[PDB]
């Protein structure tokens, strides 16, 4: 629906601020990490992914950080 | 009891269009089709067409191609016929009454048989007659 | 004027070589012209009129059977007559069948049949040519320079409406005042008719050339008839079924105008009622220009206090037009318009307008002119500074060649060589290039043509990999000239 | 379609005579027939469905009978009150035609 | 009958549309792969035979959307 | 339209002829045998492509009869 | 000063009249006289018979 | 013996009442009122308007049209279930009976 | 002459609907769009609502949403003014004139001006009463 | 939406002399406003269009003048036929509304 | 964009962009809402009757 495409970066900005006021920021964070603590064992295969494929550090923890983030 | 009433007579002008009701009393509305029946008077009967009453899918005759109508109002167990384009021959009673059902949807013949077409539950008779 | 917001609008800038400019005009476009003097003429075509018509053929769309005649002999004694296969009007085929005892000859073989039909006919096609003569050209030609009611309106008597036929000349046309305008036409090098069939079913027409209509099926009949119904055809039509041994029976296949209409998709059509009101087709015109004044200069800068009475209104890359309305004694003078930048004055623009001027009074006089791509500052008071307006072209200088260079493009597209002379005073350069084109696409003229869009792409995909594989530098003249042809011919046919 | 003929178009007989009627149609029509009275300008009422059966509430002087095309229906005893115009009826196939009309005149 | 030979590429354009306008080309593309898409059998042993004779891979593949091509 | 898709292969034959009786079969023949006596100059490029591209010498012969097919 | 509409979303919609109909296994694909409106909203499925 | 019929293709149609309509240079695409019926056809394209045309502001404006669809003879397709049909077989002997 | 025509007076039922023409004479009807004006006895005047002749084009205000159709026969030169569920507030007078034309559609305003609204060309009037 | 005041809702005066009729409206409507005569229940007249302009054929007592949003209306010498309701009218923004009248009354 | 009581400014590509069924400017007489697969859902259970 319109659930999403949350008129996020489109520019048009202005000194105000604009209709959350910084608040849809830190929804979008907090649910992604309570979304994170009620499931961990896709957190743990996501972990295990990251060590499998990648194998340089830097691409583990960024394809890490992002399977935890491929959430809906 | 089991009884169906249609409305009054009616006449109308050439061109227009005419609407029958018909109002159910004495069952469950939706245990059984409505049909509709026409007789001219220098004539015997004629088969206009079918409405079921549980979801209302309707047909008609080919003499009837694009010019009739069929509605319902399941709230007061009633079905509406609608005439279109009304011509002089269209002067005639109107008829409307009860078949035994294919549970979901209409014009089935199979089932051993509808039963009657139109004189067990039908109801009083619509006049309609155009004139200017 | 009778030129805005009709886009694919021509602009053509020189005029050197003494007067003379080659105007190449169509009925979809049109073309506004510009010099240093001598002010914006537009040029827009309306219909074609080919007078008189020829016709040749007919084509039977439906037909019935009637009379519906038929005999077999015997068993390979015999082979069947009948008397009225003396007519053609009348269809007939052989066929065997088989006869026995049963059927009453003898011998028990499989004896040959005949079958017949009369050919009675429905709506037709009427196929007419014409020559190229019996064919007038109608220009509307149109000058700027103010009088509202209306940029558009190509209906209304300010433009004058001239013929011209390839049995005239220098068409010689007068405007108000200045507008002495000598136009020659070249027609004959226009849509090369003596390869045109037009077609005519129950309403409409449609123009496609002569060999596919020659060649075109649903029965033949010339142009004689009146008494005839003499159809030299009719394996085309109608079909005669014949089931596993016996009788067999004539089937009419009934009407093709569908089929007839899914035939000449890909031709363009034609409203013919009225004799004829030809459409879609392009002309050339060489253009002298001498014999022009600029509705006077013989004036005055005007007083000042002037006034809108109309938006900014930007039309098709940079054309944008206003219209002001005068205040004051004016005794009509000149409109003191300019397209200014910034303070440190460093004035450019261009108006397409040249000297544009008051009516009597009070009458909304309307000025297009093209800013730069950028900021602007539109002018038109003097004394007290009258009216500033700022105008922002968003634009692009990098844009703009791309786009002039698209429509480079689609003139070397479906335009032919006539958008080679579609410029003019080239003398060396643009002749060379106009012959270059002619002989290089006469090459790839019928040599390569007939073909659909997807096998246009197909292979055009294919020859441009057989140029990539790269050997001995024939590459280019393959591979990068074919493909590029190909690819932005391709994509843009089939309009 | 499915022309039904009904036969004879007018009779005429005395009180407490048998008489029947023929309907006939073009296509079989295996069971499906129904037989009704009409008094003029009134309600009608069914008589026979699936031609051979009656319904609850009509009097057994009435009778049907017939399985391919023709078909004949019977009234043992005619009374006064059943002078009606009577209709065959098709069910097959549904463009649902009717008969003629059979009316009845008492002696 | 007139069902084919459809005037295509005769020549004799102008600016604008001339009958069916785009519609004939995508009509041809539409109708192609609907018989493409009801009959899978030939579409699989076109691509067998465009795997055995030929066998350079654009050879492979010409001839296949060839063989996708020459339904009538 | 209905111009194509012209109910070939379907199936369901028997013993009698059908529709057009082998009429259909030599229709198609003869309208593409005239398109080709009508342009010859992609006749001409056909020929070249199957010698440029292929060229081993069945594979030249199959895709030029393809490419004379592939008229619509 | 001077704005043009364009546009009109809806946001909350009711319904009524809401007819059915299906035809039969396999012939008949259904058909519903009050799909000729576009206000009316429809939709085809396949259930079991 | 019995069909049942599933389908109608419609082969010639003509058309009536042949409405048309156009918005405005960008604001605006067009509606109209007799899109209402599935029986019109309707479609959306993309013209030209102009102050010629009247509208202002020059552009490539939206535009409809709309036509009423009535239908000539038709294809009646029906199909047939693997019952209520029969064949007819002629079976005959031999052995003499001229004729 | 320039003149417009209006049909006849009528009286409906309420929840029906009426139908009132606007027929033109003495000019190219496809030169001026047509426009619905109301007025109620007790009250000044009030719009209904704009049909263009040339193509077909209808607007309306929002105190008719929905209420209101508009069409037209080229061929007749004339206006159809279709008011649907009558209510008792509908009893007026009603008017039909005609506007300067945007050549090609709709109720534009930018173009000078209309020019009236609506009492050059507009014709003899149409009471409409809705009552029982 | 736009509003439109019309003042004073009713007047009398006597033969020959000079009106004035006041328009307000909430918006700007620089130059669209028609004023219209009307004779009871008979078929109504324009008078002025643009707020400035007589049509032709109406007699040259009629005035009009105005920019931003108060608009006068003139009658120079009141005469015996022009007892009339009198409306102003804006044009622009199109929810097209009408003043509400100004009757008058012969002395 | 206004809502019943307030509005917004969003630019034009996301605007049309958004679901939430359709409507052009000339309703008035409409109701013509080309969409609604983005609205009213149709639930359909294991078999029958949706
Ligand atoms: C297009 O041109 C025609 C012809 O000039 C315009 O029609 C004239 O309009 C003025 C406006 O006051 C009238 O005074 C003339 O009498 C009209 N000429 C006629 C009727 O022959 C027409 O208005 C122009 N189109 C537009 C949109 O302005
Ligand atoms: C096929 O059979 C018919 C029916 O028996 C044959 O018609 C009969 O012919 C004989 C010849 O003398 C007559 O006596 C009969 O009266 C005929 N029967 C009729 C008319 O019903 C017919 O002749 C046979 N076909 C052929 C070719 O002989
Ligand atoms: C063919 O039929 C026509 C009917 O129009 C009639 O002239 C006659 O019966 C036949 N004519 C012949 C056999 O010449
Ligand atoms: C919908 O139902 C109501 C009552 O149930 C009825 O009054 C109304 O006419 C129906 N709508 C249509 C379009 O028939
Ligand atoms: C179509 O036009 C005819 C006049 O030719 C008219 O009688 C009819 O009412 C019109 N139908 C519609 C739906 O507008």
């Amino acid at each position: 629906s319109v659930a999403l495409v949350p008129h996020v970066g489109m520019g048009l900005e202005t000194r105000t601020e604009t209709w959350m006021s910084s608040e849809g920021a830190w929804k979008h964070a907090q649910r992604i990490e309570t979304w994170i603590l009620r499931h961990p064992g896709f957190t743990i295969m996501a972990a295990i992914l990251a060590y499998t494929i990648g194998t340089t550090y830097f691409q583990r923890v960024l394809i890490f950080i992002l399977l935890t983030a491929v959430t809906p | 009891e089991v009884q169906l009433v249609q409305s009054g007579p009616d006449v109308e002008k050439p061109g227009a269009s005419v609407k029958v009701s018909c109002k159910a009393s004495g069952y469950t509305f939706t245990s059984n089709y409505i049909h509709w029946v026409r007789q001219a008077p220098g004539q015997g009967l004629e088969w206009m067409g079918v409405i079921n009453p549980r979801g209302g899918s309707t047909a008609s005759a080919q003499k009837f191609q694009g010019r009739i109508t069929m509605t319902r109002d399941t709230s007061t167990s009633t079905v509406y016929m609608e005439l279109s384009s009304l011509r002089s021959d269209d002067t005639a009673v109107y008829y409307c009454a009860r078949g035994g059902r294919a549970l979901f949807y209409d014009s089935y013949t199979t089932p051993r048989d509808g039963g009657s077409w139109w004189f067990d539950p039908w109801g009083q008779g619509s006049l309609v007659t155009v004139s200017s | 004027m009778r030129c805005i917001g009709i886009s694919n609008r021509d602009f053509v800038e020189g005029v050197s070589g003494g007067s003379w400019v080659d105007i190449v005009l169509e009925h979809g476009s049109c073309v506004t012209t510009m010099a240093k003097n001598k002010p914006t003429l537009d040029f827009e075509l309306i219909k074609t009129e080919a007078k008189h018509p020829a016709t040749l053929r007919k084509y039977c769309v439906e037909a019935k059977l009637t009379n519906t005649t038929t005999a077999s002999r015997c068993p390979t004694q015999g082979e069947p007559s009948l008397n009225e296969e003396q007519d053609k009007r009348f269809v007939c085929k052989h066929s065997m069948v088989d006869r026995g005892w049963g059927n009453g000859c003898g011998l028990f073989g499989k004896g040959g049949i005949v079958t017949c039909a009369m050919f009675t006919c429905k709506k037709n096609m009427e196929g007419k040519v014409v020559q190229p003569e019996n064919l007038e050209y109608t220009i509307v030609i149109t000058p700027h320079s103010g009088e509202e009611n209306a940029v558009g309106n190509d209906t209304g008597k300010h433009g004058k409406e001239i013929k011209v036929t390839p049995q005239s000349s220098i068409t010689e046309a007068e405007l108000t005042g200045y507008g002495t305008v000598t136009m020659e036409c070249s027609p004959r090098t226009g849509l090369d008719f003596n390869e045109m069939v037009l077609l005519q079913m129950e309403n409409k027409a449609w123009l496609v050339h002569r060999q596919w209509f020659l060649d075109l099926p649903l029965p033949w009949l010339p142009g004689a008839d009146t008494q005839g119904s003499n159809w030299i055809q009719k394996e085309t039509l109608v079909t005669f079924k014949n089931p596993h041994a016996k009788k067999q029976d004539v089937v009419v296949l009934g009407s093709q105008e569908g089929a007839m209409h899914t035939a000449l998709t890909g031709a363009t059509e034609i409203q013919m009622s009225s004799g004829n009101l030809l459409f879609t087709g392009h002309l050339k015109c060489r253009l002298r220009m001498d014999k022009l004044q600029l509705k006077g200069m013989s004036y005055s800068m005007c007083t000042g206090k002037f006034k809108v009475v109309k938006e900014i209104a930007e039309t098709q890359h940079g054309t944008i037009v206003i219209r002001v309305q005068y205040e004051g004694d004016g005794s009509p003078c000149k409109i003191p318009f300019e397209i200014m930048d910034l303070e440190k004055r460093h004035v450019l623009g261009r108006l397409i307008t040249v000297n544009p001027i008051v009516t009597e009074k009070d009458s909304p006089v309307n000025i297009e002119a093209e800013p730069p791509f950028g900021d602007s500052y539109i002018i038109i008071g003097v004394e007290p500074g009258q009216l500033k307006l700022s105008w922002f072209k968003k634009g692009s200088s990098i844009g703009q060649m791309f786009e002039t260079t698209m429509r480079g493009a689609k003139r070397m597209a479906i335009l032919g060589d006539t958008a080679w002379d579609f410029g003019s005073l080239g003398g060396v350069f643009t002749s060379i290039g106009k012959a270059l084109h002619q002989v290089f696409g006469a090459i790839y003229g019928a040599a390569f043509s007939g073909v659909s869009w997807t096998m246009k792409i197909l292979i055009g995909v294919v020859i441009t990999w057989i140029g990539m594989n790269s050997r001995s530098t024939s590459l280019s003249v393959s591979l990068v000239l074919v493909g590029v042809v190909t690819l932005y011919l391709g994509v843009m046919v089939q309009a | 379609d499915i022309q039904l003929t009904q036969s004879p178009s007018s009779l005429s007989a005395s009180v407490g005579d048998r008489v029947t009627f023929t309907c006939q149609a073009s296509q079989d029509i295996r069971k499906y027939l129904n037989w009704y009275q009409q008094k003029p300008g009134k309600a009608p009422k069914l008589l026979i469905y699936d031609a051979s059966n009656l319904k609850t509430g009509v009097p057994s002087r009435f009778s049907g009978s017939g399985s391919g095309t023709d078909f004949t229906f019977t009234i043992s005893s005619l009374q006064p009150e059943d002078v009606a115009t009577y209709y065959c009826q098709q069910f097959d196939d549904l463009p649902i035609t009717f008969g003629q009309g059979t009316r009845l005149q008492i002696k």
